[PDB]
């Protein structure tokens, strides 16, 4: 379905989504490359949602690599405080959101 | 002497060859000249016809299927069988 790629893809470059357009029948031509018939070739949804997890490194995007940088432990709740700057950092996201 | 890899559409080929060597005898095996646009071609008879005959005559009515041979340059686009496609994958 369009309607979902182009839902999912946000910030994206026009060169950037020919490169996810390219990506996708590329694995899909080298997947039937490998075989085991050339006449059933198609472009499966799976592709493209390879092609975006593993390449296509928007520019304006969001990475992945730097936040498992950065938190290496994740986060235990060790006691009230945590839950509070959780439950506290919310509230400036709404008013920025919204307002 | 003359090799060329310029594209030679098939069907002015097909075409021509129907048209001079209508009512010819070809037989499996067999080797003749073709003259197409001031230019000649060595052509070696490979297979000839749901029956399968060696020898036969050759009618206005028929096809024709040219292939390039061996390590030919010469580029036989058109719509004729010049077995451009690989069968599945090569996968060297």
């Amino acid at each position: 379905d369009i309607k979902e790629l182009a839902v999912e893809t946000k910030n994206f470059s026009g060169a950037e989504l020919e490169g996810l357009v390219r990506a996708a029948q590329s694995t899909a031509m080298n997947r039937h490359i490998k075989a085991s018939k050339a006449e059933s070739l198609q472009v499966t949804r799976g592709d493209f949602l390879a092609s975006l997890e593993n390449d296509i490194k928007p520019a304006f995007g969001t990475n992945q690599e730097d936040y498992a940088s950065y938190i290496m432990n994740g986060i235990i709740k060790w006691g009230d405080p945590v839950t509070r700057v959780l439950d506290d950092g919310e509230l400036l996201v709404q008013q920025t959101k919204n307002s | 002497k003359n090799i060329d890899s310029n594209p030679y559409d098939t069907d002015k080929m097909a075409a021509e060859f129907i048209q001079q060597f209508n009512n010819q005898a070809f037989s499996v095996g067999q080797q003749l000249v073709f003259s197409f646009n001031d230019k000649l071609f060595g052509l070696l008879v490979k297979d000839i016809e749901r029956q399968k005959i060696e020898v036969g005559l050759v009618v206005g009515n028929s096809q024709v299927a040219f292939e390039k041979a061996e390590n030919s340059s010469l580029n036989l686009i058109g719509k004729a069988k010049t077995k451009e496609n690989r069968q599945s994958i090569i996968n060297p």
